[PDB]
């Protein structure tokens, strides 16, 4: 459950990243599968090879979906509801990897955003990040 | 834990710039704030009521700095974690019984913090040799729940 | 995020719960209590002794809560708001221990309503349980 | 590898009383009905598309008599829960990659089952002596992590 500021926060933070959607998405799956490989065996369909092609523009699906999530984020049930089917019911993947992911995308926004990585920013962020990640683990349909 | 020796020589250099007055406090003070329950743990500290209060919180940079020198202590001894925490992993497990999840969480947040101070400095490879320190860090402090 | 089915298998088990409020509420606590018993440091004042009427009166608090939950399974957040400031912002509870509660309260209605405790909504007082602790462990004000 | 003499002496009472062909396959079945990601780990086993089909799944019924074996193995063992299961953690750990957390999860729905099954017979006492067997699986499941 966000706040009013957490929402303000998220918005404002994430209204950052704007035209670098891909490459921060990109370098947010990047970090993910070197520092967790076991998060590999959900793409083993993907050339997962440094830098790639499939990845960077996998990554802008992800940051997009992400962008979707904020501008609804009174509402993320019925607008990841696609999403949702996806991660929940076909693919199963196992809520530790969004714990893992999330992580990643918060070291991503640090390593480009310090001025907007502030403490209260980085914890609005994180329950974001894990709210977004309930929807996609939960089966509500 | 097991570095490769470029991946060593990477994590190396890279502690060998990290500001030790400022970063451990800062990992701590952000746990603190993104996880608020762990404040539970520092009632004595003073002030914790607010963001600002807990970072800017002397007890806190205090603590931090000895927090980020244990982990000074892990990477110059990658090869025997479990005896160089073992003091530590008493304390935290026996005596203030901290969940080992909460290790886990300020092993990321740190990560989160070198992040923020080093920025492109701080690649995705770098970023692969610190997730297996501070896990091999966290799991050396859980040992005694083992 | 609770499905349609989730809502309707939660109304009716804990419906069948009617008058044994407080008497499953206490009973939980005290196997909470027992079974970890780190979880007893959030109550340093309280009697816990076996039997204790202060606890059966806080377990009768505590199921009353969850009927209101139930009630308003689809407002929690406004419904359960006095409960978040105590719980997330005065006593900043672990959500650990929300779990370790969670599962005592499982325990307690399978060791009552073996009738009910079927896998589908032992499923669906899992997800609820699960989201009634998000909504106590997080500050939104 | 605690466990008090009055904690072993309830759990070993309970377990004499044990359908060792049903247990298995009832925490083996909520565990996939209430936890659905699992079911990614038993893709070869069939129909586990409704609660009905898995917990009527002739392979889900099998497959948890082996894994309630491995408790009773556990059991027999209390002292040495580590060793007991040492070839599992291998399995689970480093072939299967199994998150530890699921190895509690798994835990926790046994005791759902025992609660179930036993009624009022399943005390805070019992409970909480059982508590600490399902623990120690799953802390001796997840040795190859630490
Ligand atoms: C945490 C927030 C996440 C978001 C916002 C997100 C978003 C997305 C999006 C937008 C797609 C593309 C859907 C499409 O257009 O077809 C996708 C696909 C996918 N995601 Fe995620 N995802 C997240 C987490 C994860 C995690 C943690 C994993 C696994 C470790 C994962 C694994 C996959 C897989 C396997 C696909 C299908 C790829 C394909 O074959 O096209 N996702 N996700
Ligand atoms: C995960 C890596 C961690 C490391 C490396 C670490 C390191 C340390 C160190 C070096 C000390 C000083 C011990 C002494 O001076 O004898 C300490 C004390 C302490 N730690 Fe940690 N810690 C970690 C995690 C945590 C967490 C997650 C918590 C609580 C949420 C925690 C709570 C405490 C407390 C309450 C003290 C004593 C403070 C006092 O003296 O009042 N630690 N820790
Ligand atoms: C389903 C989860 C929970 C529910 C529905 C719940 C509900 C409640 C309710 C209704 C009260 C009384 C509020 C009042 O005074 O009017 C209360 C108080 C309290 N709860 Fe919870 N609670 C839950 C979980 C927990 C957990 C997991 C813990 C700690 C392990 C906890 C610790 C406390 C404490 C310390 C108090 C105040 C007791 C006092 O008066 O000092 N709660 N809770
Ligand atoms: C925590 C207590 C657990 C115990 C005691 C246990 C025990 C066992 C046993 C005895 C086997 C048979 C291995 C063999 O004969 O070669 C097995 C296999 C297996 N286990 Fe577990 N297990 C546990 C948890 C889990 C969990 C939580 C998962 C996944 C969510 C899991 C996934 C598997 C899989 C995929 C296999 C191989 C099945 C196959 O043949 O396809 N286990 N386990
Ligand atoms: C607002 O629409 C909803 O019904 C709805 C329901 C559930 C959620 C998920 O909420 C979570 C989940 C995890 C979490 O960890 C901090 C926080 C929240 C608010 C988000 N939205
Ligand atoms: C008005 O209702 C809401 O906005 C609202 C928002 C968030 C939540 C929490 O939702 C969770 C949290 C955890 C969880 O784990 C299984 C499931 C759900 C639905 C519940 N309700």
């Amino acid at each position: 459950v966000l706040s009013p500021a957490d929402k303000t926060n998220v918005k404002a933070a994430w209204g950052k990243v704007g035209a670098h959607a891909g490459e921060y998405g990109a370098e947010a799956l990047e970090r993910m599968f070197l520092s967790f490989p076991t998060t590999k065996t959900y793409f083993p369909h993907f050339d997962l090879s440094h830098g790639s092609a499939q990845v960077k523009g996998h990554g802008k699906k992800v940051a997009d979906a992400l962008t979707n999530a904020v501008a609804h984020v009174d509402d993320m049930p019925n607008a990841l509801s696609a999403l949702s089917d996806l991660h929940a019911h076909k693919l199963r993947v196992d809520p530790v990897n969004f714990k893992l992911l999330s992580h990643c995308l918060l070291v991503t926004l640090a390593a480009h955003l310090p001025a907007e990585f502030t403490p209260a920013v980085h914890a609005s962020l994180d329950k974001f990040l894990a709210s977004v990640s309930t929807v996609l683990t939960s089966k509500y349909r | 834990v097991h570095l490769t020796p470029e991946e060593k020589s990477a994590v190396t250099a890279l502690w060998g710039k990290v500001n030790v007055d400022e970063v451990g406090g800062e990992a701590l003070g952000r746990l603190l704030v993104v996880y608020p329950w762990t404040q539970r743990f520092f009632e004595s500290f003073g002030d914790l009521s607010t963001p600002d209060a807990v970072m800017g919180n002397p007890k806190v940079k205090a603590h931090g700095k000895k927090v980020l020198g244990a982990f000074s202590d892990g990477l110059a001894h990658l090869d025997n974690l479990k005896g160089t925490f073992a003091t530590l992993s008493e304390l935290h497990c026996d005596k203030l019984h901290v969940d080992p999840e909460n290790f886990r969480l300020l092993g990321n947040v740190l990560v989160c913090v070198l992040a923020h101070h080093f920025g492109k400095e701080f690649t995705p490879p770098v970023q692969a040799a610190y997730q297996k320190v501070v896990a091999g860090v966290a799991n050396a402090l859980a040992h005694k729940y083992h």
